[PDB]
């Protein structure tokens, strides 16, 4: 329960089109940043008893795991060898931080209690922690307005307006799936939440909760959710949950049962016996028909958001987004692609724009043309018999 | 690659450069058809005549007038703008009689504009003769820009190194959205008085297009009351004149122009919008609190403050006022007058009834009630002026201490000579007491509102010239600098003389004087050199404290425009309190509050909370009041919840509980109907109204232990003077 | 001679990109032979 961590993001100069206004704004960023760096360097360069006490402290402090504190100055600790000891307790510890399972610090020679290390989170989870601020705010999310509204109600509003719900006793949703075809914005709508959310964001990948050591997966999951609850009123983004989410079956192998165990621990965390704090789960998947009702349940996953292949208006707005930063030719009408009802994803629109720019560059030009868009679509698109209907 | 036809063209170029001169000029210049090509980059002749660049340049050097030497300069200069060949050859080409650019491309136009710019920077005030041809150039280019919608680039040329009027005057019509908003942003971020240059440039654009309810607000950014009347003069349409009068008040047919300017009916508008979504409800403190969800005079003060901050100006007292114990001062009488804000009608009656009453704590409160009620509304029949001018003239505290702030409340932001003559002679206060002198300076400055009034500046200067060595460095003598700062706002570099005059003051003091004068000066505009000065003056370690405090408040005040700057300043202040001395830590919350008053963003809320439960009670008080100021006039959620958690944590801490309950009262302040935010218009006005109140509040809270937990409390009602409606 | 302990000086103001501009604006607005003898005393430190 340390409190929210979130991420540090510098301000975003509003202009994108190459402009002296953009230059001026970005030089404003530069000058304040240089000023911060100055203050740091200046003050920290321009500008006893505890020193000797910490010297007495064993220099190569080891880490054990406390077990069954006894008395006031004699606590039992362990070691990373399977052995354990009835070690002494010095006068340097704050005390009251020593609880069973606590990763304690110990002296190399004396093997006493010389610390508590109330900071031990597994590397496999701290690396997954998010501290960058990916610049994907809710401006490049063409259309998808209903999905963004739902996700905003789920994630933002019980942080920036915790009065609507308390006014009427209702409690905010705890989980949201984003499910759909290959390329719709299910990950952009997570990136933008990371951007505008002042709460900690936690990457997660389903293929990351499957661990080699038997029983380690349903401990990594506990570590993940304990870090989420302890460290922040946060958000946990399990991308590609179909990596562990498949329906539980009887199975006849060890690995499948272990994966199912990881699922069960995830479910116990989402809605177990005890409770859940202010951790909001955002899950992503390409197929929702291949998941366990256990995790698709509306107690752990209170909202489900389809991401259907964007319609005509959304597709228009997506070309708008992904060509805005390009030198367009006046002879280009961004409707030839719109009108055709060929399955076009948001990623497909992005690839069309990129490929079109490339064809122009090959034509020795730096501004798109209608023929270039036509060739780009034709050479980008990847993939009922006639007359069976009508 | 070099396709066969491409190599044939290359060989044609080789023969052309190896070989009398008329055909050479003709075909070499026509080969710029590649650049004129509407659909192409990489102009082949450019970069095909790369090895010949030196040969062509030396030929031009060893060239003389005649049939040649005229059109070869075009090719020389295009190969130049590709590589080398600066404006000397550019303008030699142009004198070669080709300025049209029609036979050249948008690329060459932009390159020419940049080249002209960079020669202009390279040059100084000397050799200005070359400028005039270059001015004719810029004049010839800009129409091309307004043709091909390169409005950003045209405005770039205009803003370049200086200010320009010809273009935005001749910028056509009905396509001014860019020259309006984009130049408004450039203005918002300019570092110099060529800010004001771009200000009246945009104003002139509006005037030329006869639609200036944006030069309306630009008038205030232009610190020129003369320009204010100049804009007011035309006002050809009474319909828009009405809106202009309303805007002026918030910041032919003479019957109602002055009435709207003075806002004799703003109370009516506010009450009508209150009826809209009525919240009219005389209340009880606990409901603003939630004590059920968990009689000291300190609790009396806290309850009165919360009740007033919430029900301000709703027209709803001695019975509950009577509970006084020493510090049980005129706080609650001022609270009642404030709950009666802008209600002169019943204000006269109630304040008279409660002025014909008991000792100072009931008459000084009545005078402050009159003033605070009159704040924001003016009339020809001056209200409370007679009482202020006649009563309470004797040398003493309490009485004048409240009366002068009441007069400031009545007529702040007016610069009226009558009240100036009332208050300046009365400023003489060596006869009277020290806090009285401070509040007199407070009112004088709050009326000056940056008027640069020589008389009031002289009064403050002579008052500070009157020096008692021990009195200066004890407490309660900093409002002389405060009044000086209020008298001088954002006038630019026109403060050096005042600084030199003040440089005579004693060394340990006058750090506050200089810093507060400087910050009340240029601010909101944003000057990187100035904020550098502020940060450095913070950064000198002293093994003074209030000097860094004023520096911090100044960083806040200066970084109140650009939101980009505000966020970077949030970062800087986090660093400051992290690697900072206790004085610096105490000052940081004030700066956060000024950055985001009544705009409770989670980042500031989180940072202040994390710094709240501090070992220094002063730090804790600053942080919790910062919470109150960020949440002021918003009813924001979870601020009250976390704040109640903070209170329960500090259950038995008297001062902490009082101040945190005050923060809750700020949180529920005005029930959302009033906000302390400066920048009333387009979030782009360093509003002379309520900036004085906010700055006074922050200066006072720079030291909370001595003044706030002392013998004065009028800071809160100064913050109320800053209050303004949100409807 | 005693080494005069110098004050702990800082780094320069760094280029805020209008520092030089401001300085230029302010500036514009403002606009024994050694002898060949010793004559040593009677006890002479003659090297
Ligand atoms: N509405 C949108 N606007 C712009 N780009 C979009 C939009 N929706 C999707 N994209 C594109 O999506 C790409 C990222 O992949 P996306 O989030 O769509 O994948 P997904 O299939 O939903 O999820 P996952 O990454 O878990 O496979 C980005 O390149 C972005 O261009
Ligand atoms: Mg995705």
């Amino acid at each position: 329960t340390k409190g929210p961590d979130a991420a540090s993001k510098l301000p975003l100069v509003t202009p994108h089109t190459q402009c002296r206004l953009k230059l001026l704004k970005l030089e404003r960023i530069k000058d304040y940043l240089l000023m911060e760096e100055e203050f740091i360097r200046n003050q920290e360069q321009m500008k006893e008893e505890r020193s000797k006490v910490d010297d007495l402290r064993g220099t190569p402090m080891s880490v054990g795991t406390l077990e069954e504190i006894i008395d006031d100055n004699h606590a039992i600790v362990s070691t990373s060898v399977g052995s354990e000891h009835y070690v002494s307790i010095l006068s340097f510890v704050d005390k009251d931080l020593l609880e069973p399972g606590c990763s304690v610090l110990l002296n190399h020679k004396v093997h006493a209690v010389i610390g508590v290390l109330m900071d031990d989170t597994d590397p496999l989870v701290t690396v997954m922690k998010v501290e960058k601020a990916p610049q994907e705010t809710y401006a490049d999310i063409g259309g998808l307005d209903n999905q963004i509204q739902e996700i905003k109600e789920s994630v933002e509003l019980p942080l920036t307006h915790p009065e609507y719900y308390e006014e009427m006793g209702i409690k905010p949703p705890k989980g949201v799936i984003l499910y759909g075809p290959p390329g719709t914005g299910k990950t952009l709508l997570a990136k933008a939440v990371a951007n505008q959310t002042s709460a900690t964001f936690l990457r997660v990948v389903g293929s990351e909760l499957i661990q080699k050591y038997l029983g380690d997966g349903p401990k990594l999951v506990r570590e993940l959710f304990r870090v989420a609850e302890e460290h922040a009123p946060s958000i946990v983004f399990i991308d590609e949950i179909d990596a562990i989410g498949t329906k539980r079956y009887d199975s006849n192998s060890g690995g499948e049962r272990e994966i199912q165990r990881t699922m069960l621990e995830l479910l116990n965390q989402l809605d177990g016996f005890d409770s859940r704090g202010d951790v909001k789960v955002i899950m992503a998947t390409n197929r929702i028909e291949t998941l366990d009702p256990a995790l698709i349940r509306p107690g752990r996953i209170d909202r489900k958001i389809e991401f259907p292949l964007p319609d005509e208006k959304t597709k228009k707005r997506i070309f708008q987004i992904h060509t805005s930063r390009m030198t367009l030719a006046d002879d280009v009408t961004l409707d030839d692609l719109i009108m055709a009802k060929d399955d076009l994803s948001g990623a497909d629109i992005k690839a069309i724009c990129t490929e079109a720019g490339l064809m122009a560059l090959r034509e020795r030009r730096m501004k798109v043309t209608n023929e270039d868009f036509k060739k780009s679509k034709e050479n980008v698109l990847y993939k009922t018999p006639e007359g069976l209907y009508l | 690659e070099l396709s066969e036809e491409d190599k044939q063209l290359q060989d044609e170029l080789e023969m052309l450069v190896e070989r009398l001169y008329r055909p050479a000029l003709e075909e070499l210049r026509r080969q710029i058809r590649s650049s004129t090509t509407s659909m192409t980059s990489v102009p082949k002749p450019l970069k095909f005549l790369r090895p010949h660049y030196g040969k062509l340049k030396e030929i031009y050097e060893n060239m003389a007038p005649g049939e040649n030497k005229r059109f070869a300069a075009d090719i020389i200069s295009v190969l130049a703008m590709t590589m080398s060949g600066e404006r000397e050859c550019l303008k030699y080409r142009l004198v070669g009689s080709q300025e049209e650019l029609a036979s050249w491309g948008h690329e060459y136009v932009r390159h020419l504009a940049g080249e002209v710019a960079k020669e202009w920077q390279e040059l100084d005030d000397a050799e200005k003769v070359q400028r005039e041809p270059l001015l004719t150039l810029v004049k010839e280019i800009v129409p091309y820009n307004m043709a091909h919608n390169a409005e950003h680039e045209a405005c770039d040329l205009l803003m370049e190194i200086e200010q320009v009027d010809m273009l935005e005057k001749d910028i056509d019509e009905n396509a001014y959205a860019k020259v309006c908003l984009y130049l408004t942003s450039c203005v918002n971020y300019v570092p110099e008085p060529e800010n004001s240059a771009l200000l009246r440039c945009a104003l002139g654009v509006f005037r030329k297009f006869s639609r200036f309810p944006e030069a309306l607000r630009l008038a205030l950014m232009l610190n020129d009351m003369e320009l204010v009347e100049d804009i007011f003069t035309s006002c050809k349409d009474v319909v828009v004149q009405k809106q202009m009068a309303f805007m002026l008040g918030r910041h032919e047919e003479y019957e109602d122009l002055t009435e709207i300017m003075s806002n004799v009916q703003l109370n009516s508008n506010f009450l009508a919008l209150a009826r809209e979504l009525d919240i009219m409800e005389p209340k009880v403190p606990d409901d603003i609190y939630k004590t059920h969800l968990e009689d000291s005079a300190r609790m009396n003060l806290a309850s009165s403050f919360v009740n007033g901050f919430v029900n301000a100006a709703f027209g709803q007292g001695n019975k509950w006022l009577y509970k006084n114990k020493d510090h049980g001062m005129l706080s609650a009488a001022a609270s009642l007058g404030m709950i009666l804000l802008w209600d002169v009608d019943g204000g006269l009656t109630q304040i008279d009834k409660y002025l014909y009453s008991s000792e100072d704590y009931i008459k000084s409160g009545a005078l402050l009630a009159c003033g605070i009620v009159n704040s924001g509304v003016r009339n020809e029949c001056d209200p409370a002026l007679a009482l202020l001018s006649d009563y309470v003239l004797h040398n003493s505290n309490t009485m004048r201490l409240g009366s002068i702030f009441g007069l400031g409340l009545a007529y702040a932001g007016s610069n009226r000579e009558d009240v100036l003559t009332l208050l300046l002679p009365v400023m003489g206060d060596s006869k009277s007491s020290m806090e009285v002198a401070g509040v007199t300076a407070l009112a004088c400055g709050m009326i000056a509102v940056g008027s640069c009034n020589g008389d009031v500046t002289s009064t403050i200067l002579q008052t500070i010239m009157e020096k008692s060595e021990t009195e200066l460095k004890d407490t309660y003598a900093r409002w002389l600098p405060l009044g000086l700062g209020l008298n001088h706002l954002g006038k630019g570099e026109a403060i050096e003389a005042i600084l030199a005059a003040l440089e005579v003051v004693s060394e340990p003091f006058r750090s506050f004087a200089n810093t507060l004068v400087d910050v009340c000066a240029y601010a909101g505009s944003g000057n990187v050199l100035k904020v550098q000065q502020l940060l450095h003056i913070c950064s000198e370690h002293f093994d003074m404290g209030a000097h860094q405090g004023v520096a911090v408040l100044g960083i806040a005040l200066i970084a109140m425009g650009e939101e980009i700057g505000a966020e970077m300043a949030l970062r800087t202040f986090g660093h400051l309190l992290r690697y900072g001395e206790p004085t610096l830590r105490r000052a940081v919350p004030l700066a956060l509050a000024l950055i985001s008053v009544s705009n409770p963003r989670l980042n500031i809320l989180d940072t202040l909370s994390k710094f709240s439960h501090d070992a220094d009670p002063e730090v804790s008080y600053n942080s919790i009041f910062a919470m109150g100021m960020v949440g002021s006039g918003t009813n924001n959620a979870r601020l009250a919840a976390m704040l109640r958690q903070l209170a329960q944590y500090h259950a038995k801490d008297p001062n902490n509980l009082f101040m945190v309950r005050l923060a809750q009262g700020l949180t529920h302040l005005g029930k959302g109907t009033l906000t302390l935010c400066p920048y009333h218009s387009d979030r782009q006005l360093m509003s002379q109204v309520a900036v004085a109140g906010l700055l006074t509040v922050l200066v006072s809270f720079l030291d909370v232990r001595n003044i706030i937990l002392g013998k004065s409390h009028y800071v809160l009602y100064g913050l109320v003077a800053a209050m303004q409606p949100r409807m | 001679e005693v080494p005069k302990e110098k004050e702990k000086e800082k780094v320069s103001t760094a280029v805020l990109s209008i520092t030089a501009k401001a300085k230029k604006k302010e500036k514009e607005k403002e606009k024994e032979p050694e002898p060949n003898f010793q004559l040593l005393d009677n006890p002479a430190r003659v090297m």
